[PDB]
Parts: C-alpha cells; structure tokens; sequence
C-alpha cells in the first residue's frame, strides 16, 4: 500500500 | 500477526511530525492491517522527541481514532488531523 | 472487583473463529462488567493464531468499540462485526 | 512529565461520597489532559488501591475524555460520576517505569 | 450467562 | 473593596481539606480566590469567592500580615469560619 | 454555627450576684466543641429585663474577652468569671442565625 | 446609645481620617462603653469615602482591636494605629 | 453541661 | 469624655 | 489561575 | 494562590 511522508 | 500494547505520548511541533508512514495489507486474507511508522526523519519533531518508533502502528491523533477504517481513509484522517503538539496513541509490539 | 488490565491488539486470520465469549456481571454492585473470552476451541482460527487467551475482555472488533454498551448490546455488536482477518482489542490482566 | 504511558483499566466499587480523589488539568507552553493530583485516604480509590497519583484519566464507564479540552473533559468526568445523584470502570494512562 | 460461540 | 459584614458558619470535613484556594491582597488580608468543586466548602455551599477569611476556630487573622496570616490558616487545619463579605 | 450567623453586640445591666439569668449549654458534634449557646432565659432575669438576648444565641465574647478559641468547659468558666463586679453591666457579643 | 449593634468593615483611603471621636460611659453601672464617632469633618478622608457615620463605635483599626480596653487605653491604641494611605476600620452600628 | 450563669 | 480629632 | 476538581 |  501507499506510503505518505508527513513533513 | 504479533501482539501489541497501546502507548500514548505528546509530541511537540518542519512544522510537521517528520515521519513516513505506510499502509500494511495481508495478501492472503485480502485485508488492510493499519498505518505503520516506516521511518522517522532525523531532525523532525518526532526525532527530537524520541518516543515514536519505527513499526509503531498509529491508532489515534488528538483523540481522533484511525482504527475503524481502511488504510486510505486512515491516512487521510491523519493528514487532516495535522493540518488543523500532537497527542499520539500507538500500538507497539511486545512480541 | 480485583484485577488491573492492559490493552493489547492483534489480528486473527480466518480460513479465507472458534471461541466462546460470556458476559460477566457483579451481583452486589448491580453492574455489567463486559464480554470475556470463556473458551478457545482447539483447531479454531483463534487457536491456530495463539494470541487470544481465556479471560481476555473484548474491547473492540475491527474498530467497533464494545465498551459503553451492556453485555447484550456488546455481544450483538461483536457478532455483527464478523460479516479475511479480525482486528481484536482486548484487555488482559497483569495483576 | 512528557513521557510514555500505557493504558490500564480497573473497576472501583463505591458506597462505603465519591471516588475520593482530586484531579487537575495539565497544560504546557501553547492542553495535556486530566491527571490524578491526590488520593484521599479512606476514599473508595484508596481502599481499592489501584489508582495512583499522576495517572491520566482516559475514560469513565466508556465515556472517553480524549479529544476534549481540559474544561470539557473535567465536565464529562463530573457528569459521568453523578451515578447515584456502585462501580466505576476507569481507564487510565500510566507512565512506564 | 449470555454466551456467544463462533464455531 | 466596599463595605463588608461578618458571617460565621461551620464547615464539615472527611481526609480532604476545605477545598479552596486563597490569595493575599499595602497589605490587606486573605481572600477566597476559588472554591474547588466537590470540596468540603463546595458541598457545604455557604463560603463564596472574594470572602475575606477573618478567623478559623477562634484564631483571628486580621492583625497579621498576609504571610503570617496564611501560615496561621494552614496551621489551623469541622471548621468554624468567620468571613467578611461585601454588601456594598 | 447551627446556621449562618451574624455578630451582634449589646450591653446588659445588672443589679446588687444574680448574673444574666439564663441557662447556657455547650454544644458538640455528635459525629468537636461548637461553643456556648443560650438554652433558656429566666423571666425577671437581667437578660429578660433587657430583652435583646435570645435563645440559641451563641455567646462569643464578654467585656471584650473572646470565648472562641476555648473549649466548652474553659469558655463556660471564663463566662462565669467575667460576671463579678465587686452597679454593673456586661458587654455581650453574640452570634445569631440570619439563615 | 449602644442599643443593639452589628459589625461592619471598610477600608478608607487618605490631615488624617477627619473625624472627632469620644468615649462613652454609663454613670450608673460604672462602665466604659467604647469609642464612638462624634463628628465627621466635611472634606475629610472619611467624609469623601462616605461609609463611616456618626455614632459608629470604633471596634478595630488595621486589625488592632479596641475591645477589652477602657476608653483611655482604646483611644491611645487608636491614635497609635493612625500614626503608622489606607485605614481598615471595623465599626459597630445600631440596627435597633 | 447545661448551666445557669 | 476625652474627645480627640483623628 | 488553576483548574482542579474532586470526584 | 494556595490550596487549603
């Protein structure tokens, strides 16, 4: 599944 | 498949967390598993704070649960909750 | 009346469950206590998975809490939530 | 303190007025929750022995105190305690040793 | 006694 | 702080304190700042914010300075209170 | 005390020993000493003639000498002591319910 | 004069208070009654403040009681307490 | 103790 | 009767 | 300023 | 402000 970087 | 316990801590606020998170799915059981910390970006709020750890499952953010939903929705809820100090609830392995 | 419990979560796969649960009530304080694992049927999905234990209190199922409810409603909610892989949250005694 | 806490639950019996504890909101800089400040000796909580100072109150008979602010949370707590006008299910968060 | 087996 | 009248009442306990915060105040006196909900004072209902504490179980304050008065109060902890309360 | 109380003061005149002409009782917490309270006022007594003192009034002070920090026994003593005059007049402070 | 009295307290800002006070005595009964406000000087601190009244009995000054004392001692205590811009009075005032 | 005075 | 000003 | 209760 |  997707990965999201949360900067 | 492992056993996890629930922990909570506050992370102060790169006016974001400074983490990458990834959804997990079970191939064989056609099932979303949750959102998990993949990496904690050095210098980030999470890094400075030190308490969040790779492979922690994100369970709630400022009281907003991430549980009763799919990886897509959960990820959304998380991003939404950061736009508007974060109180995290995580699930961390004892296994 | 006695017992401190900690909250744990794990995923149990299905042959895509093998457990009996019972309500507990306190006679003298006229109060429902929750839904508790009574027995684990050997060879069941729960048995194969190995993490669930007798006397675990069921707290939530695929994100649906059982908590504010009465034993009857909670039991209902649980069965309903069974319609690949079940995400349990249990409360287990440590003391 | 700003450290790591785990969630515990226990049932506290009543009718020996109330739990017999004082609780205080915590805030910092820019908030943090409701915490047990003191436990009145001889109180229901004292007799029972399991609740501790600095425990964060998370939920009362299933009514969460999370997501709320200290004001609202305190309200919710008082509301949830007006049981009589005999058993409270507490969920607390306690620091890991 | 309100029991709920799952078989 | 206007004209005050003197009132006296007995406050029951049991254990916990009175359940109030008090604040000092040229030095004036000790005044009820807040009454902690659920506390002995709260249950009893008669003590009010901005009441000046005048005496406790017969131990006057008044003549004292805020520091000494505060001390005397803590030392003196069913309580007989004498307060001074505004009418005007 | 028994309620919320206010402080009042008045002078009571005396005669040639007689005292106030009242019975007083110490009051205590069933479940602590509460003070000295007027139980009855004897007709023809100094207090009766004067008309101001009332049943259930708490005696607080006598000619300036407080009864408050004391215990019921000591307070009672202090009161009796404060009566002699070797003419005469007692300045009372009482506490009386307003609610 | 003494009648039946209630206790009031107020703070008076600030020449002095700007009042004359007099001892009262009962001839028959051989008894000092206390110190009472005899007059209030117009324009004085007490006059501007408006709360103090003629025939008020002075009971305490900045926490120094005048009770238990005799008129002379009480008067002394009062003057002493005035030498050492805020005076806290306790007075006794008739309700009957 | 209930006393005259 | 020691009238004073104060 | 403060925030405290008894339950 | 001090508790009592």
């Amino acid at each position: 599944n997707m990965e999201e970087s949360f900067v | 498949d492992g056993t996890r316990e629930f922990l909570t801590f506050e992370v102060p606020l790169s006016a974001g967390l400074g983490v990458s998170v990834k959804g997990n799915r079970s191939k064989e059981n056609h099932a979303d598993l949750g959102i998990f910390v993949k990496s904690i970006i050095n210098g980030g709020a999470a890094s400075k704070d030190g308490r969040l750890r790779v492979n922690d499952q994100l369970i709630a953010v400022n009281g907003e649960s991430l549980l009763g939903k799919a990886n897509q929705e959960a990820m959304e809820t998380l991003r939404r909750s950061m736009s508007t100090m974060i109180q995290l609830i995580v699930a961390r392995r004892i296994s």
